[PDB]
């Protein structure tokens, strides 16, 4: 909403800074033909330096929502919002959004009405056999993209009010600056639920003269 | 015990999508499609001499290829199938964003904006595609507004006695002065700068009478369709010929088929003079040649340009200036129901030729009033009342090799096929759904009756059997490859 | 009611408007012919002859130019004249889409009597009626005043005067 | 099978109008449109259901499918008699099952 | 090379007339007269129409010598869609395609009763229902139009092309039709939802100023723009020695 | 209820059991080769019963043909058809 925050200039904040220069300071009008433009190099900086980062990435192939299998989305949803370190998802509302996800795979991959192999998201506890279990049922959602229907169903999913903010960002659109900003507080407390651990991902809170 | 030990037993029903396939060919693994070939035809071939159909579409009475095939060998609808004929005939659309406050993505009703589910289009559509695709009774609001129960004409009759003066422009008036001469009188009002027009005894007039015409039934693309659904803009809709958006939608779906989705990627491979276009039509744009003809007699505003939307190689005009934008051949061929044979006959040996890499092939129709009425002039297509006679419904009008067939029946659209090199297509990557082992045209005979089939094609087959005592080696692929 | 000629910025705006096939107002002033018909050169060439037909003299290579401020360069010379153009397209119009008997006459007289529009008030009101041809001829003398009240308010809504 | 026909002809047995065209067609010579048969077996199994019709409610229905299933079967055969005994055919005998 | 491999691989039997031109057509793959399964006939519903196309079709096979026993199975797809002229040979090469690559032969439903004078012709069976078959190897499509416009074309089971090939220019092929399939998939699914599959194009690949360069260069060829993102011609591209 | 219904123009014929007969044993042919008839489904039996009631010398050649020209290595169905073929010949031969 514009308000000065004095923060540690970590990589996370510095991105931060320079978008705040850059991209979100540009008029509604020019937002959108900017991104594009720098498309390529935002999703390197996100990936590299925030704690947020660009959720369509395969082993570091910056790819985008629509050219990911469905497979590629559950198993990165688990990278990002599972910590291995603690067994356990970081929010139930992040096991909620997976679980929702894989039922979307089965209804897209079905043939006829059948039972959920996920009866209730308790079974994502355990969620590398949770995903074999779903694309062993469905093995053509290992191989196809996503459908255009169920990419604009997840970024519906990511805008949902009742959950925590989704730790990634999906898209570059008008909502950029929202995905990137919203929910910055907590990874500072919570590194393991960051991407590399790395501190230098986060936005901490601190004076310039306290500091010293 | 409570709600609680009957709600950890509550269990969750899955209910489809529909997950709709673009149904490319199956690559087998290289042992096993090595099998079917002989082990000598391995660099036998000139690989740019194989010519292969890399994609195809229609657009006709069944919706797209796809839609047109379930119909054809399974008699019904898949889920995929019937949410397709729902959206193309335009039951449904999608929404994503705020639908009654919630969010909402997926089908609507294309009429209420009603959420519709997958599982219930063929419940609550199913019956209403049916009914309004494939052969079925001409729906007037598809043909501009023509009803061949009520088929228009007009008689001249010579006036017996002297019309009531009616008020026309100056303009007007002197034109029905000069066209009936002293059997008119024309004069200003003074008052208003007006003329009256008194129609004297003797002068022609014309007046409407409508016939009851007997054939009543067409293949007609489902009620609905729409260029727009597509993607096709307006101002397209608005200048060219219907027949031409069958064609413009045909040739995208088409590339799609061969997972072109930009055709300018085709330049990558070839040069732009090595792209074809060898698709043509029987009659071409017959809504044009309505319009120049008919509505132009009427004085009824058609657009000026309507003479260029009637010719034949227009529709593959539009197709370049819209899409392609090659330089390569362009050979619109006119073989009235064999148009499409020679079309793959000529795109063939532009190939060959060395003239182009990739072709367009195929042929386009239209049904409209007047064409209708000359098959039936020629009793070439079926009397639907005299079907009606014999209880046949529309759905079992069209009888192919039966006891029974009393003339064709007519429908509308277009099928068109993207051909290229086997070398190019293998270096491209596109699917590649057959070959093209053979294409050929023949004329019959002497003869005094045009409509008349013959038996020309028979020479696809000529061979001399006069000396076949021992076999030729060059039938012997061991043989050939050996000198090779 | 005031009596006023018929505006260029008006009567170009209805003739360009009947020509491409569109409503009066999807069609922006401030936006030039070879922008609106880019693609077709001979629509351009035909919107051209028509001004020429219409108002006689035109400029040199207009079409680049927007019709906004080629309202005003015609405007200088012309003086609320129907011209050869309008009035064929109106008589058309009347000829064409009206109940039967409804022709120019009782058409302005009724224009005269119920909305007491002069002249060339009644002018401007038939050329935004040119704008929205009916596409059918109209069935009823009802239809045809339900037709002229609408258009009516819709001239009266554009040139800024109360009924 | 080899030498099997089937003609399948749309047919209302309550009419008796229908009962006499449906013989004429099937007896009469195929130069006037028939089948040129004479038949050796008729099998009129045709009937329409009534439920819930005691005596008191016995109307229209009842009466019109006692003509189908009785007074037209009478007619059936009536009329394949008249036309076999036009033909002098005295030595086929059509079998009413 | 490729004119030997032309020779004696692609156009043996175009001097030769003991082969005619559909025998050559199949032998040039090691087809067989026998191996044309299907013939998806014009079949009009016409009573000259399709008794001709039967005879015309039967003596085809009977001069090739077609093993007694072996008809082929016509199909008659005009039963369905009607008769729409143009496009009528188009709609049965599509739905030839179809039958090569799924094997299924559809069925002439409304061939209620097929017409004994048909019977003569020994080499055409007219199955009034759907046959999954274990494949079709080649189809014959024919057409006759008005004015003696008779058409023959014969397409071959794709699956014989590949036997042409090494096994490294085939698993190279593989992978490029399953990406470009995946593509195809998301292009197709975002146009329909959106209803933007056909998209015009504003600009040819070239600017009017390297209009004539790029024509004059047989070797001229798009690359992706970096702005833009869309595929143009470069004026580095043009006339480059490499 | 006594409205007439009948008309001779309405009559449809079916007697072209000469090509029904090769559609049937084709038909057949394909089921027994996708497993969709085994060897103990009675519907194998019925289907030839009503194959060797259109038995005619091109129905026998139909079949000498299709069946004569089985791989029966290919799998254990072709093994199946090839076998139960070579007796339906022989059936159709004795009732010609």
């Amino acid at each position: 909403m514009g308000e000065p925050i004095h923060k540690i200039a970590t990589r996370g904040v510095m991105l931060w800074k320079e978008f705040d220069e850059t991209i979100f300071n540009l008029p509604k009008n020019k937002l959108v033909p900017t991104l594009e433009a720098k498309r390529d190099y935002i999703i390197s900086r996100l990936n590299a330096d925030f704690q947020k980062p660009w959720f369509a990435t395969v082993n570091g192939q910056a790819r985008d929502l629509a050219t990911m299998t469905y497979e590629e989305v559950a198993k990165r949803l688990v990278e990002l919002m599972f910590i291995r370190s603690t067994n356990s998802w970081f929010d139930v509302t992040w096991r909620t959004f997976t679980g929702d996800f894989l039922r979307r795979v089965e209804e897209r991959f079905t043939k006829s009405k059948t039972l959920s192999l996920i009866q209730s998201y308790s079974l994502l506890d355990k969620p590398d056999e949770a995903i074999e279990k779903v694309f062993n049922a469905y093995p053509a959602a290992r191989e196809q993209f996503l459908n255009a229907q169920d990419i604009d169903h997840f970024l519906s999913m990511c805008q949902n009010p009742m959950q925590k903010p989704v730790p990634f960002v999906p898209v570059l659109d008008r909502r950029f600056e929202i995905f990137f900003k919203k929910d910055s507080l907590w990874q500072s407390e919570h590194l393991e639920a960051v991407v590399d651990q790395d501190v230098q991902r986060t936005c901490i809170l601190h004076g310039p003269v306290a500091a010293q | 015990n409570g709600n609680s030990a009957d709600a950890a037993y509550a269990q969750v029903e899955i209910q489809p999508r529909a997950n709709i396939q673009l149904d490319f060919p199956e690559l087998k693994p290289y042992k096993q499609v090595k099998q079917i070939a002989p082990a000598e035809l391995e660099g036998l071939l000139d690989l740019e001499r194989v010519i292969v159909v890399t994609g195809f579409a229609e657009v006709g009475p069944w919706g797209s290829a796809r839609t047109r095939w379930e119909m054809e060998a399974f008699g019904e609808f898949s889920l995929e199938g019937c949410v397709e004929m729902a959206w193309i005939m335009g039951f449904i659309s999608y929404h994503n964003g705020n639908l009654k406050g919630r969010p909402y993505t997926g089908w609507v009703d294309s009429k209420t904006k009603e959420p519709v589910d997958d599982k219930d289009v063929k419940a609550k559509y199913e019956t209403s595609i049916l009914e309004h695709s494939g052969i079925r009774l001409i729906e007037p609001e598809l043909f501009n507004g023509y009803n061949p129960e009520k088929k228009e004409m007009i008689q001249e009759v010579i006036v017996e006695e002297d019309l009531e003066p009616f008020e026309a422009s100056k303009e007007t008036a002197e034109q029905f002065k000069h066209q009936h001469g002293d059997k008119v009188d024309i004069f200003e009002i003074p008052e208003t700068g007006e003329y009256s027009v008194k129609l004297l005894k003797g002068a022609t007039l014309y007046i409407p009478k409508a016939l009851r015409f007997d054939r009543l039934v067409a293949g007609q693309i489902p009620t609905g369709w729409n260029a727009k659904t597509y993607g096709i803009s307006d101002d397209i809709i608005s200048q060219v010929d219907p027949i031409t958006l069958f064609v413009l939608v045909s040739v995208v779906e088409a590339f799609i088929a061969s997972g072109i989705t930009d055709p300018y990627e085709m330049y990558k491979y070839v040069h732009v003079s090595e792209v074809g276009n060898c698709s043509g039509s029987g009659m071409g744009g017959v809504s044009a040649l309505r319009g120049m003809f008919k509505d132009r007699f009427k004085d009824e505003p058609v657009q000026n340009d309507i003479l260029q939307e009637s010719f034949i190689n227009t529709m593959s005009a539009w197709v370049n200036m819209l899409l392609i934008s090659s330089s390569g051949p362009i050979k619109t061929p006119v073989g009235a129901c064999a148009t499409s044979v020679e079309s793959v006959d000529i795109g063939v040996e532009t190939i060959l030729s060395g003239k182009a890499r990739i072709c367009i092939v195929g042929g386009y129709d239209d049904f409209q009033e007047e064409g209708s009425f000359e098959f039936g002039n020629m009793k070439a297509t079926s009397n639907t009342l005299e079907e009606f006679e014999h209880g046949r419904t529309p759905a079992e009008m069209s009888r192919p090799a039966t006891t029974t067939r009393n003339g064709f029946m007519e429908a509308q659209g277009a099928g068109i096929q993207i051909i290229m090199q086997a070398d190019l297509a293998l270096k491209m990557g596109v699917p590649i759904y057959g070959i093209v082992a053979m294409a050929a045209t023949a004329t019959d005979k002497i003869g005094r009756s045009v409509p008349a089939p013959g038996k020309g094609i028979l020479t696809t087959a000529r061979e001399h059997h006069s000396s076949v005592k021992y076999a030729s080696p060059n039938l012997n692929m061991k043989y050939r490859k050996r000198q090779l | 009611i005031a009596d006023e000629p018929v505006k260029a910025s008006l009567l170009l705006h209805v003739l360009v408007a009947h020509k491409l096939k569109k409503s009066l107002d999807s069609i922006p002033m401030s936006k030039t012919i070879k922008d609106l018909v880019g693609g077709k050169s001979t629509v351009q060439n035909e919107i051209l002859g028509d001004l020429g037909k219409e108002f006689g003299t035109t400029p040199e290579k207009p079409e680049e130019t927007p019709l906004e401020e080629l309202a005003e360069t015609f405007q200088d010379t012309f003086s609320g004249a129907l011209g050869k153009q309008s009035s064929s397209l109106l008589s058309r119009l009347i000829s064409s889409k009206m109940p039967g008997g409804f022709t120019i006459t009782v058409a302005r007289k009724y224009l005269q009597t119920r909305w007491g529009l002069p002249s060339g008030r009644q002018d401007g009101v038939l050329l935004v009626a040119l704008s929205n041809e009916p596409a059918a001829r109209l069935g009823s003398e009802a239809d045809a005043k339900a037709f002229l009240d609408s258009m009516a308010q819709k001239y009266a809504s554009i040139v800024g005067v109360d009924l | 099978a080899k030498g099997s026909t089937l003609i399948v002809v749309p047919f209302n047995q309550g009419s008796k109008q229908d009962v006499e065209a449906l013989i004429e067609f099937i007896y009469d010579t195929e130069k006037n449109g028939g089948l040129g048969w004479d038949l050796d077996a008729i099998i009129p199994f045709a009937a329409i259901p009534e439920q819930g019709i005691e005596l008191e409610h016995i109307d229209s229905k009842s009466e019109f499918a006692h003509r189908i299933m009785l007074t037209n079967i009478l007619r059936m055969m009536g009329c394949v008699k008249k036309q076999k005994s036009a033909r002098g055919i005295e030595t086929r005998p059509a079998q009413v099952i | 090379l490729r004119a030997a491999q032309q020779q004696w691989g692609n156009d043996f039997y175009k001097r030769d007339p003991r082969i005619a031109p559909l025998r050559g057509a199949l032998a040039t793959y090691g087809l067989t007269i026998d191996d044309l399964g299907v013939a998806s006939f014009h079949g009009t519903s016409t009573k000259a129409n399709d008794k001709n196309e039967s005879a015309t079709i039967n003596e085809m096979m009977k001069h090739l010598g077609r093993s007694e026993g072996n008809p082929v199975i016509g199909v008659f797809q005009k039963f369905l869609t009607g008769h729409p002229k143009g496009a009528a040979g188009a709609w049965m090469m599509n739905g030839a395609l179809q039958i090569l690559n799924s094997g299924i032969i559809p069925g002439n439903r409304n061939a209620d009763n097929v017409d004994k004078i048909l019977e003569q012709f020994e080499y055409v069976l007219y199955p009034s229902k759907t046959l999954k078959t274990d494949g079709v190897r080649a189809v014959s499509i024919t057409s006759f139009g008005f004015g003696q416009k008779g058409g023959q074309a014969i397409v071959v089971h794709p699956d014989y092309l590949y036997g042409a090939i090494t096994e490294d220019r085939y698993n190279e092929y593989v992978a490029k039709v399953s990406a470009r399939e995946k593509s195809a998939y998301k292009f197709f699914h975002n146009g329909m939802i959106y209803n933007k599959l056909f998209v015009s194009k504003e600009h040819a690949p070239y600017t009017d100023e390297l209009e004539e360069d790029v024509y004059l260069d047989p070797l001229a060829r798009v690359s992706k723009d970096k702005k833009s993102g869309s595929l143009t011609f470069n004026s580095k591209n043009i006339q480059s020695k490499d | 209820g006594v409205a007439t219904s009948f008309s001779r123009k309405k009559a449809r014929t079916f007697d072209s059991s000469w090509n029904w007969a090769k559609q049937s044993l084709l038909s057949l042919y394909f089921e027994i080769i996708h497993g969709v008839l085994k060897n103990v489904d009675r519907e194998v039996v019925s289907e030839a019963i009503n194959i060797m009631n259109r038995s005619n010398d091109a129905l026998i050649k139909f079949m000498e043909y299709h069946i004569s020209n089985t791989d029966e290595t290919k799998g254990e169905n072709y093994q199946l058809v090839k076998t139960l073929g070579e007796q339906l010949i022989e059936n159709c031969k004795q009732v010609l």
